[PDB]
């Protein structure tokens, strides 16, 4: 799979060829994260916390 | 036909939509809207439908509103979205078609709440209009539960959240039954069984599906109210009363269906993109 | 006829309207949904019309829903206050039936809303699709502003407010319209002028009143735009823009009014009883 | 007029014969105020703080 | 001597003080600090003394700070306001110290609120470390209460709100005790008598004022506490516990006292003017 | 010596610490307060020493203030986060000391800051006494900005939010120094440059690193600065202005070092666990 650095604690990240921009991806620090696109890049950010009006 | 597929957090739905668009050959995009802007002009009129994945009900509602005005038809709609999502308007809707909903009390502010707890007795159940996933759905069996939760409820930041729907508490069975339309047909229904230490049915809670018989009344039910509020691809939570059979809990708007393809085997985005495909090629 | 005045805090306005209910001898009792829980049954049934007045847009909302669920005619009704009282599904409409509203962006995030600015470019209005009175409707003039305005969003607890309306900023001549209609027919129009130290012209933020020449171009963008909505008794904001003439701002669905007296003299309660009387009567 | 005590200061507050329940009223020590029915008794409470779906 | 005193919101707390000082001959300013802003420098040197007196929390903690900054004497100090205001500092200053508290665990998340529950068993008090008036301070029964209290919480918007004080729930003699003490002598103690349809027994909530007897073992624990957290002007709520004894549950740092002073018929605000006069002058 | 590691979500400080306690041979357990609670209980007096790195400041002050109530030393202190972690309380501390700091004034209402921008003129700056990595730190050009400002903080959930911290703009070296002190002495310091479309220096936002030699001015300015806070473990954030020299802006209890690290190539981890182990053996 292809290795990202993780935005919280620099470790390595291993995000599956399933991956999407947009999916979620858990990380051993603590953080969730976001997989997003950064030109040719998949590149990973903090993901955004519940809100009040998420879900159905 | 050109789609595109509206996202902000992509789940396993978003992906087997936009897989189910590839295997059927139907062009489209995806537009995440926690990343891109949306203007109020002409050019996204390239899109003949969008479906409307937002985990988010308000990034639903507005994508939906911006592609409606540039002449793109969306699944859902604005329109749906917002009763939908509103379980006050929701029940507005069907009470006034004769459609079974909880018996039911709206409340508009602490002194109105504890007002309608003393009017209604206790056991019961305490619900703001909006959230999903069983968040905030409160069992208040006593008057100290019910005047924590009212404390609780005015310190919430989204006014809405303030609004008490207050209600007899339905169930006897240990699960609630979940149903999905697509068109205003009925695609299937299943069980969403409560587990330990929850009184709530949601599967993002724990609670695990399981497939029930489907009766006449059921179906019926289930169309009826779906018609009313005009949703296209929704889904339907029906609990079961002891005495008054089948009663209307609530409709949402941007269906989540793991639980629900486990149960039925139904391969809702097929059956999504070929309603689709039928209706709008 | 019997007519409920639904209420939370009240106004002059509430005030006004209860005063002409009394005068023109109308049955009315006062409900305080601030106060009273309302149940979803036929007992509010006894009522035929119902003035929604409360100055929380989600108590105006949903006391609209539980009437109209009980056969209930509500002035204005749940679908106009849900539509009126977003910017956004107003917009939506609007444009949608080629009525000029200002050019806008729609951002759903902070990402989003930097990206608009940029595509955009300053200076621009920046305000969410929620509220009223002027609250945070924003003049954005360069990035400094634009990036410590989308931080502070962020922080709000509605996500509704964390929806950005991004666009361009119209104002030439130090005020803006203010119009009502009642029965989708034009009442009056009026000039809300900005005071000193001000960017909005809001009379709830120092705006004072003054009277205008309505000319048939105002008379039919206002009407058309009533007319898409579908309000009973709604105010139009709108702004005149250098080369396009009017643009329509927004709409409101339970419309402050001690503005629009003072400068047009018209008693705005009695026309809204009188219409009341004159379509609902039993 | 009537004369009601303030819920917050305990002084005297002179609330006019115009008065209508629920109607706001100042005080002299910061406080907004509401006025309300309680039986056949007009009374003062603490005012709700404007919230941000307030207006028109 | 000059004594300014502070103010937001003036009470009846804070016109009693203003008549105390009128009638003791003590120049006084009054600054109110929702109006007027206070800046960092030498000017409001000109106070020996300042009563910090604002309803806000923030707004007392903060004027105390600025006017410390400019060697103006305060009433309560910036880090007594801090300590007081805050009931896991003031737990962890008296636990430290061998004052008796009620058994606590601190639960800094969701899922170590659970885990806090379930270490404890129910029922239990659960209150976040700010608030006055028993604001948040909720009697869980159960699990399904304790799970929605934690819904509720983590939906808030102030992050001390997410810190959860999770205790022994004390039932023993329907009331709790509110004591004064200036200068870390006790000025009195009173009851106050937890009403029907109550669990707490703050005056605010329809507690009802009684006297008590105090005993050395209550006289010993409140001065202690006082000195523990260096309190000027403080009020103690205590707890009788049925195997600890006197235990502490918090001290207030701007304290209200129409109700003490109902109890007792002690005039505070005299002994408090006493009080400066006969230490700052 | 045992060493407890309290942590929320391990960044790369987290675990440089956890390896130079394992590499220097320093008996070491790690709490996450993320995910356990903490008792008031003398169980956790088994550590020597604490050292206290959540990422949420409560989250830090209150594992803190827990530890400390058992008897176990803490780096840092209960008393020092909460100084350090509160503008207000910091710049209080240090003009009473006769340390320079921006010219401030606090202003306590909506009202009260519109005045305080009356006083100042444009432009300023505007920040909360919280927050970190540049959050809500506005600079406000005239009164429309100020305006919109003082109505968006009003509108937010934590009431420290609606304090106003009303300074002058210091424009002069487009930088701002970055100190680290241990045991309070001066480690080193480094230079964060603002990048363009910037107003703001934190590494976080697009500051970039470079070296500045540090005279006898700066190094008393920052040993003198925390000194009178007590920090043991702590970062300081220093402005140059053309006048007053070099002003402290803040302190941080909990600080990052990753751009410290790359600016000297000090092993930041390594001198905490030196002086851990020099002091508290
Ligand atoms: N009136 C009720 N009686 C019994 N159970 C209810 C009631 N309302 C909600 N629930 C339970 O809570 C779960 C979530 O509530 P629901 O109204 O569906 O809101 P959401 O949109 O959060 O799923 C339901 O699946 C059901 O188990
Ligand atoms: N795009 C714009 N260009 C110029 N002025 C605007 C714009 N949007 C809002 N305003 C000003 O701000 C005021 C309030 O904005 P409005 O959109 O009417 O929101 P609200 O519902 O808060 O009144 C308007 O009266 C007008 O003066
Ligand atoms: N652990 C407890 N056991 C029993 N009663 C409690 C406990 N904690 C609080 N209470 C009750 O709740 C009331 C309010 O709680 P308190 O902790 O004093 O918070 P507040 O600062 O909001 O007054 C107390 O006066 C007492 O009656
Ligand atoms: N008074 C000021 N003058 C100039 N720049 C400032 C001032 N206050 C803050 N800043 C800038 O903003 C950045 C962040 O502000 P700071 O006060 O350190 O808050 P934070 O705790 O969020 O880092 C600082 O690095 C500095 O570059
Ligand atoms: N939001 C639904 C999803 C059910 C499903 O996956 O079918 C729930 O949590 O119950
Ligand atoms: N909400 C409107 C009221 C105008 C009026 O009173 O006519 C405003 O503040 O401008
Ligand atoms: N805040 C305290 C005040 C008690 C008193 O006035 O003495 C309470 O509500 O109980
Ligand atoms: N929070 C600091 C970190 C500096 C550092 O890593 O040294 C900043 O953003 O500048
Ligand atoms: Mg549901
Ligand atoms: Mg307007
Ligand atoms: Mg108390
Ligand atoms: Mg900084
Ligand atoms: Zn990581
Ligand atoms: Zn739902
Ligand atoms: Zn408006
Ligand atoms: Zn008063």
């Amino acid at each position: 799979m292809v290795v990202l650095k993780c935005p919280v604690c620099n470790g390595d990240v291993n995000v599956p060829d399933d991956a999407l921009p947009g999916e979620i991806v858990e990380h051993e620090c603590g953080a969730q994260l976001e997989v997003y696109n950064d030109h040719g890049r998949l590149a990973l950010r903090l993901a955004e916390q519940v809100g009040e009006d998420w879900g159905e | 036909m050109r789609v595109v597929l509206i996202v902000d957090i992509v789940r396993q739905e978003e992906k087997l939509i936009a897989k189910a668009l590839e295997e059927n050959k139907v062009q489209y995009d995806i537009i995440n809207v926690a990343q891109e802007p949306l203007p109020f002009n002409k050019a996204l009129g390239r899109y003949d439908v969008a479906i409307i994945r937002p985990v988010s009900m308000y990034r639903a509602l507005y994508s939906s509103a911006v592609l409606e005005a540039a002449g793109v038809h969306t699944i859902n709609s604005s329109d749906v979205i917002n009763v939908c999502g509103d379980k006050i308007l929701t029940y507005s809707k069907l009470y006034r078609e004769g459609i079974p909903i909880p018996d039911s009390i709206i409340a508009l502010s602490a002194e109105a709440a504890l007002k309608a707890y003393e009017q209604r007795g206790f056991p019961l159940i305490d619900k703001p209009p909006i959230g999903s996933w069983g968040r905030l759905v409160s069992l208040i069996r006593d008057v100290f539960e019910g005047k924590t939760i009212i404390e609780h409820r005015e310190l919430m930041g989204n006014s809405a959240l303030k609004a008490h729907i207050v209600q007899e508490y339905i169930q006897y069975k240990g699960r609630d039954i979940r149903c999905i339309a697509i068109g205003e047909e009925l695609l299937g229904c299943y069980a969403r069984n409560i587990p330990p230490n929850e009184w709530r049915a949601n599967v993002a809670l724990g609670g695990t599906p399981s497939n029930i018989e489907v009766d006449e009344k059921l179906k019926e039910t289930v169309v009826k109210a779906v018609s009313i509020v005009h949703g296209e691809f929704v889904s339907i939570d029906i609990l079961e009363h002891p005495n008054k059979g089948y009663v209307v809990n609530e409709l949402n708007d941007v269906p989540e269906f793991k639980g629900f393809m486990v149960a039925t085997n139904i391969n809702v985005a097929q059956k999504l993109v070929e309603y689709i495909k039928e209706n709008y090629s």
